[PDB]
């Protein structure tokens, strides 16, 4: 299962 | 002069927060991080206790950077024609909590408890100083791997703490609370507590619970790892749909899952060394 960062915006 | 006081090393990263370089203070070889923000990209401006007009990030960092704490401290700052430059602490060796969880998977509850406790103390420190971070997430937490100490970073979405409603938000949506998703309104402390529930789930399950707006507002928490009933209860309490149903910081730290936390040094020796 894909784990990803999430940009702050 | 900025360029004479510091030696600039590799780019550590860049994004919504600007561009951050590794650095060393020539005066004493102290490791620093050198963060550049373009003036054109700065949304919220503040005034330093002297009338100087600076990015809000500088105002907030100065409010929290007095004394020791679990916050990465601002050491100095410079204004350039088109940008501001911030000189920040750089612990070494360091890994941010996002990468740590990616590499090690779901954390043992004893380790998650130590990390979560330290994050609570850092956020309490910010709120004591009048500062709302508004972007608590594993990416914005550094781990000092030798000392076992966590440090909060990136106050670029923050605000002065207040007791009235907030109607603007530029933090991370998947950590934002359902009242922000539904009504574009939130209060500072209860929204912070929601993001802490997201963070705790992240630590004990290995990834955040919600990716989509419908999941955030649906308020169903499925546990994909074995998690103790006491820890599940704390998470589900932080993630209550109604903000007034969420615990205060005091109730979190008095929760039975939170008792008998490891010291930072023990945390490093048992889990990080
Ligand atoms: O605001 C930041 N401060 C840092 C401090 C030390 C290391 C990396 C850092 N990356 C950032 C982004």
């Amino acid at each position: 299962r894909k784990r990803r960062r999430h940009p702050s915006g | 002069p900025l360029e004479s006081q510091y030696q600039v090393g590799p780019l550590l990263g860049s994004g919504g927060f600007g561009s951050v370089y590794s650095g060393i203070r020539v005066s004493d070889n102290l490791p620093v991080a050198i963060k550049h923000v373009e003036k054109d990209r700065i949304s919220d401006w503040g005034e330093l206790p002297n009338g100087t007009r600076v990015p809000m990030e500088v105002v907030l960092l100065k409010k929290v950077s007095s004394g020791f704490s679990g916050v990465i401290r601002l050491l100095d700052w410079f204004e350039r024609p088109d940008s501001f430059v911030l000189i920040l602490e750089r612990p070494e060796p360091v890994q941010d909590l996002f990468d740590f969880i990616t590499e090690r998977g779901a954390l043992q509850e004893e380790l998650a408890r130590s990390f979560f406790w330290q994050v609570l103390e850092a956020v309490r420190h910010c709120h004591n100083c009048g500062v709302l971070h508004r972007d608590i997430k594993d990416e914005n937490i550094l781990i000092d791997l030798n000392r076992g100490e966590l440090k909060l970073i990136d106050f670029g979405s923050g605000a002065l703490l207040k007791d009235t409603v907030y109607t603007d938000f530029d933090g991370t949506r998947v950590y934002s609370p359902p009242e922000w998703i539904r009504y574009h309104r939130y209060h500072g402390r209860s929204a912070a507590v929601w993001s802490l529930g997201i963070l705790l789930y992240d630590m004990v399950c290995g990834d955040i619970p919600f990716e989509h707006d419908e999941e955030i507002i649906g308020g169903q928490v499925f546990f994909r790892q074995r998690v103790s009933s006491e820890c599940q209860h704390l998470i589900r309490w932080c993630l209550a749909l109604r903000p007034s149903d969420r615990p205060t910081f005091e109730e979190i730290q008095n929760h039975p899952w939170m008792q008998d936390v490891l010291l930072p040094q023990e945390t490093a020796e048992i889990h990080l060394h």
